[PDB]
């Protein structure tokens, strides 16, 4: 019903493939002069479509000699269409994005178009740029580097590459703007998302959070952590396997009591060294080295979770980061609070019209509908695989298994085909890289400090002899050309090593072995100690284990391990879908409140005349404050207008300004009139003092600065409520039901906050 | 004594329990009654439909 | 206990299949009720 | 009427009520079928020495077997137990065992309440052709108690959720005007019936003091940095219900009440038998205190079954919550279970008179024949009006956000 339009809108297109392909190179640079005066004009661009992409299919030809493919056709126009366009993972899709970004750029607006990290962004920016430039749009390219100046000029170009954390950041750094003209992006018109199973599946859990500085304190990490370097493994705390949650011991508890003097660690007079004592534990021993973070240069530097590149910015929440450095005897950076928080899926919800693509999309294809209101299309090949997904040799023990890695390594270089060795942390990488040191391999390690490498390498790695072992730098989105004569021998030879979290994170690495109909070979090494089985074995299969053995030289056959191994991935993939679907519908209310937020911020912000703004602010607040001193069901003779009077006159107006004589037992209205009509009199005059130029902006520093303060303060109060909301549900009530209620009271409490606290300092002084 | 300690404890916590006060007392009686009142009324009007089309139809 | 447990869950299923004719006189219903920031601003 | 008027208002609270009222006449025009392949006037001619259609069982099996399942996700069927701790992934699974578990015994027990009906009516209401017959009549009910299951999914899938509970709500609220029009036959005409209203107006209002009361434990997670905006009394807590066992102790002190004179009947006349028949009256004391004593023995067993002090404890460890003053491993178990001591015995003794309520109340009223006012439904009214209302109220909430500019 949408496959065979496809498949006529493709055959539409090369029919009309012959027009276009005696032209001149001025005749195509013209021709977008001639699309954009035919959208000036009333046509549609859904009207354009096929001439659209016959013109692209021709320059991209033009440029790169490589010329488009009617499946490429096809997932263009499901592309323009604003739903997903699958396509098997390495059939082309940079040049489907090539296709629907030229013909929404026409518009005059800008088109983002989304990536996963740096790398891909900036080779498909100069790949695409090179295309487009010559046909002749703008290009620009967004980076963690580049300035804000460098920035602006990058989204006022017509076509934007980045990656999703920078627009992210960018967004929310521009909500945290003082100047209209000083903010960087632009209103948001149309994003083709690439790799959107890694976006907005995997990464919509994680928010993009911008953070402010803070006061500093010290003098409880270095404390905590020297308390718990003398902990045992497992009489002091547990550490939980599967959650990695730890807690202390009843010895513990008794033994951090002993050692800090105090009379009882629980306490409401000892929370935050309660704390320190966690996030000390939590980062002893809750996460490794290697595993979690990067020691360079004298400060901890993160690795992602997700691309497993080198976050060089980013910094733990909720004191962790700094009782990491507490651990290895670094210094301790100063902490910081949250000024700013969204997610991936409320920031995406935002564009006119999404559009995206991926390698693996059926799996998640209910949760895209009921999402983001985006079916999936599945597209074809038009050159059927020769890629060989042999069964994974699954082994006993960690020594046996990388012992049968380098053999496996070493079996294919003496034969002279490449192999690429998966991994998913980098100590494991380097583990690996140190066995087949001590081997006679000359292997090239991919680690997440190696990413200029990362570029040689794979410039360098489909050569005929080159061994490569890639932590996540090359296991989503990654091609490697094969050399002369390597596609005869095979290609590529990935050899896994960790079952990933989800059947697409595996897929991908055999969509970096198999691409454009090369041969191609998967073989997936994984033991029955992996942290996987480990946090999420079934207890009964790690009982009868034991009829196996010791002799790891010969991978265990029978099917039991065969079927716990998919019972455990598909156990952690059920998990984080429930984990995503708890957090949508509590992130829903801080969206609401957000967005009501940021709008009446941002209408203040490119306003010039605040003053009936201000006022009616001042009105809120002295209207809930006689409201407040006067009760209706109470006797109108006694409101303890003497009080009234000297809140009005602490707050608003002046000492001897009002008193109980002036106005005394008249209705609360006119009394408010009354006391509106001293507040413009008092308003008037202080602008005639020292000008009507000077105080706008006076006001609006004020308005701007109680909007950013009380936001920040309730994200605080926000997620302290969500940490404790699911509690609730002990009396059998609605734990999202109440979160939202409660949300709604305090975000109330919130905007009177607001306007009582702009009312005393716009009448202060 | 077990009994009147027990029963100390028992009158003591039951001062520590988050009863409703009387106007959200009064407005939950108000809907507890409207809405039996209601479905009264509602049940009543379809007991007396489906008497009358079993009588008119059978 | 363990013991209690079973013994419940077996009397209360079995004196059910007892009741089974249920409402002689009366009638029952029943009802049944880690995040990293990024710094500056 | 301020409320309902903004609710008939909004749009989509105004459909979720359309649909929900509409499938309530979905409910009635299968409550009214007549002779499902069964007697056409004996339950009309031979009830008294009443209710009875396709949803003469109703979802009580759905109840109790839930029952059986909640009682069955502990350490007694391991399998159940790796389910029930196996994430929100094996309740699916758990609630299809819930789901065949339920079909299967209300086929039993629509079959022994056969058996009981043509027991107690000597058999003269139709004749069998042999267990086809009776298999004929176990279909019709368990398909009834599916369509009823149907129906509650529907109201709590579009509606304005607890469909079952609603479900419930209705077939309760569908006899009173019955009620109404009996006692309307059969009338102190004023004086009498004040005095009646009065007592039903103040056991509402007792009935909604008690539910609507939680006693809420300061729950502090530690992860409190710094001050940073400290409120004050921190609306963190754990809201412990006063009656946590909702009305399932009513269900299971009447079943284990009236199983005995079941056996009873089962063995004809005997002097054992009218002993028992004497003893169990259920008006009289000596059977109204075995009653009041299951009552309190089985809602402090399904207290302790429904809030679990072990997972409870537990839980808190492994969040990092704690009370302030208690250890997370098994101070705040035992802290727990002897707050919960104290509660369970209010809501017994509340549960209790309530349950005793109806027998007093037609002893020394004596004006209607039959007119159950207290025990279980009083409890069902109340629970299932409040939290309908509670739940209209907070998806207008969710709309009126309202901004500063002005
Ligand atoms: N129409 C085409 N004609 C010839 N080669 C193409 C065409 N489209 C893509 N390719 C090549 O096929 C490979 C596919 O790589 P890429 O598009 O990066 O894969 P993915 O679709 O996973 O991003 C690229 O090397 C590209 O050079
Ligand atoms: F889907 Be491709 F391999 F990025
Ligand atoms: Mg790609």
């Amino acid at each position: 019903r949408t496959l065979n339009r496809y498949e006529k809108i493709a055959n539409d297109i090369d029919a009309i493939r012959g027009d276009y392909e005696n032209l001149s190179d001025d005749a195509l640079k013209h021709k977008t002069i001639e699309f954009k005066e035919r959208l000036e004009k009333g046509a549609t661009t859904d009207d354009l479509l096929v001439e659209a992409f016959a013109v692209v299919r021709e320059a991209s030809r033009r440029v790169t000699g490589m010329f488009p493919f009617k499946v490429q056709l096809m997932g263009g126009v499901a592309l323009h269409d604003g739903n997903i366009a699958e396509m098997k993972t390495g059939e082309g899709k940079t040049l489907t994005s090539t296709l629907p970004v030229y013909l929404n750029a026409l518009t005059g607006k800008g088109v983002h178009v989304v990536t996963v990290n740096e790398y891909l962004a900036s080779r498909d920016a100069e790949q695409m740029g090179k295309i487009f430039e010559f046909l002749g749009l703008t290009v620009g390219l967004n980076l963690n580097s580049m300035s804000k100046d460098e920035k602006r000029e990058a989204y006022a170009a017509d076509i934007t590459y980045s990656t999703n954390n920078e627009l992210g950041f960018d967004y929310l750094r521009d909500n945290m703007v003082l100047y209209k003209e000083q903010m960087v992006q632009r209103p948001l018109h149309f994003a083709v998302i690439d790799e959107v199973d890694s976006i907005l599946i995997d990464e919509a859990r994680t928010p993009l959070i911008i953070s402010g500085q803070a006061a500093k304190s010290t003098k409880l990490y270095v404390q905590a952590n020297a308390f718990v370097r003398t902990l045992k493994a497992e009489k002091d705390y547990t550490y939980d396997i599967k959650t990695k949650a730890v807690q202390l011991t009843e010895e513990g508890m008794t033994k951090a009591e002993k050692a800090f003097g105090i009379d009882n660690l629980f306490d409401v007079k000892h929370v935050a060294l309660n704390h320190h004592i966690n996030q000390a534990l939590k980062a002893h021993v809750a996460m490794q080295k290697d595993v979690d973070y990067v020691v360079e240069d004298g400060q901890v530097v993160i690795v992602d979770s997700f691309t497993g590149r080198l976050m060089k910015g980013r910094r733990y929440s909720e004191g962790l980061h700094q009782a990491i450095e507490a651990k290895e005897g670094l210094e301790i950076q100063n902490e910081s609070m949250t000024l700013a928080t969204i997610t991936f899926q409320n920031y995406f919800r935002m564009y006119e019209k999404l559009a995206g693509m991926t390698g693996t999309a059926k799996t998640e294809e209910e949760e895209f509908r009921n999402i983001y209101n985006m079916q999936v299309v599945t597209i074809p090949t038009n050159r059927p695989v020769v890629r060989d997904d042999r069964p994974d040799l699954i082994y006993r023990t960690m020594e046996g298994k990388f012992k049968a890695v380098a053999e496996d390594v070493a079996q294919r270089y003496m034969t002279g085909q490449p192999v690429l060795v998966g991994t998913v942390a980098v100590e494991t990488s380097e583990l690996i890289s140190k066995l087949l040191k001590n081997k006679g391999i000359p292997h090239q390690v991919l680690n997440a400090k190696n990413h200029e490498r990362e570029a040689q390498i794979i410039e360098e790695a489909g050569q005929k002899g080159a061994v490569t072992i890639a932590t996540n730098m090359a296991g989503r989105g990654t091609d490697i050309k094969l050399g002369e004569g390597v596609k005869e021998l095979g290609g590529l030879a990935v050899v896994g090593t960790e079952r990933h979290e989800s059947r697409r994170i595996d897929n991908q690495l055999r969509g970096r072995s198999g691409r454009q109909g090369d041969p191609g070979i998967t073989q997936f090494y994984l033991s029955m100690e992996d942290e996987l089985m480990r946090r999420f074995g079934a207890e009964r299969t790690m009982a009868m284990l034991d009829r196996f053995g010791m002799d790891d030289s010969t991978p265990i056959q029978s099917k039991m391990v065969s079927r716990a191994v998919e019972s455990s991935q598909k156990r952690v993939e059920g998990n984080n879908f429930d984990s995503r679907k708890q957090l949508l519908q509590y992130d829903d209310v801080l969206r609401q409140q957000r967005e009501v937020i940021y709008k009446q911020r941002f209408e203040v912000i490119d306003s010039e005349n605040l003053r009936e703004i201000v006022e009616n602010m001042i009105k809120s607040s002295l209207e809930r404050a006689i409201a407040a001193y006067t009760p209706r069901e109470e006797l109108p003779e006694e409101w303890k207008l003497d009080g009234l009077v000297d809140l009005i006159n602490t707050t608003y107006l002046d000492e001897g300004a009002l008193e109980k004589s002036d106005i005394f037992g008249k209705e609360p209205d006119e009394m408010l009139e009354l006391i509106m009509d001293r507040i413009i009199t008092k308003y008037n005059e202080k602008e005639e003092q020292f000008g009507k130029e000077q105080m706008r902006e006076f006001e609006k520093v004020i308005v701007l600065r109680a909007v950013d303060s009380k936001w920040m303060d309730h994200i605080d109060a926000m997620d302290q409520l969500r940490q404790g909301i699911h509690l609730r549900a002990y009396a059998q009530t609605n734990p999202l039901r109440e979160y939202q209620m409660e949300g709604f009271a305090m975000f109330e409490h919130m905007i009177e906050s607001i306007e009582d606290e702009v009312a005393k300092f716009v009448m202060k002084a | 004594q077990r009994v009147t300690n027990f029963f100390k404890e028992v009158v003591r916590e039951l001062k520590k329990v988050s009863w409703p006060n009387r106007k959200e007392l009064v407005n939950y009686t108000a809907v507890v009654l409207a809405t039996v009142a209601f479905f009264t009324v509602f049940f009543a009007v379809i007991d007396l439909g489906i008497s009358q089309l079993i009588r008119l139809v059978f | 206990a363990k013991k209690t447990a079973i013994a419940i869950a077996v009397a209360l299923a079995g004196f059910a299949t007892v009741a089974s004719y249920a409402q002689y006189e009366d009638g029952c219903s029943g009802e049944l009720e880690s995040g990293y920031y990024y710094y500056s601003g | 009427f301020r409320t309902i008027s903004n609710f008939m208002r909004v749009s989509d609270i105004r459909n979720k009520i359309i649909f929900t009222l509409l499938m309530l006449i979905v409910f009635r025009i299968g409550t009214f079928i007549p002779v499902p392949s069964v007697n056409t006037d004996v339950l009309k001619l031979q009830d008294q020495l009443q209710n009875f259609s396709i949803f003469a069982m109703g979802v009580m099996p759905y109840i109790t077997a839930s029952i059986i399942v909640q009682l069955l996700q502990m350490d007694v069927v391991p399998k159940f137990a790796e389910w029930s701790k196996q994430g929100e992934m094996g309740r699916r699974k758990l609630a299809q065992f819930t789901r065949y578990f339920t079909i299967v015994l209300g086929f039993i027990q629509a079959l022994g309440m056969s058996y009981g009906f043509n027991n107690l009516a000597g058999g003269m209401l139709i004749q069998n052709p042999g267990i086809g017959t009776y298999l004929l009549i176990a279909v019709v009910l368990t398909a009834g108690t599916a369509f009823l299951m149907w129906l509650g999914e529907q109201i709590t899938a579009k509606g304005v959720g607890n469909g079952i509970s609603i479900i419930i709500f209705a077939g309760i609220v569908s006899g009173i005007p019955t009620i109404l029009n009996q006692i309307y036959a059969q009338q102190l005409r004023i004086v009498r019936l004040l005095l009646v209203a009065l007592a039903v107006v103040a056991v509402i209002v007792g009935v909604i003091y008690i539910q609507q009361a939680f006693r809420k434990i300061p729950i502090q997670y530690a992860k409190r940095l710094e001050g940073r905006n400290p409120v004050g009394g921190h609306s963190t807590h754990l809201p412990l219900k006063v009656n946590p066992a909702g009305v399932i102790p009513v269900i299971f002190a009447v079943s284990f009440l009236i199983a005995p004179p079941t056996i009873a009947s089962f063995f004809g006349t005997n002097d054992v038998t009218l002993w028992i028949r004497r003893t169990f009256d259920y008006t009289h004391p000596v059977g109204m205190t075995i009653y009041v004593v299951l009552i309190i023995a089985f809602t402090y067993f399904y207290a302790f079954v429904q809030v679990n002090p072990e997972q409870m404890a537990d839980n808190l460890k492994k969040q990092g919550g704690y009370i302030p003053g208690i250890r997370p491993g098994k101070n705040t178990q035992e802290y727990v279970t002897r707050i919960l001591y104290r509660l369970t015995l209010v809501g017994s003794l509340f549960l209790a008179f309530i349950a005793v309520l109806p027998v007093f109340f037609v002893n020394f009223a004596n004006l209607p024949p039959s007119a159950q006012i207290g025990g279980t439904s009083l409890l069902i009214v109340v629970g299932v009006a409040l939290e309908t209302m509670k739940q209209l109220e907070s998806q207008l909430v969710k709309r009126h956000y309202r901004g500063f500019i002005k």
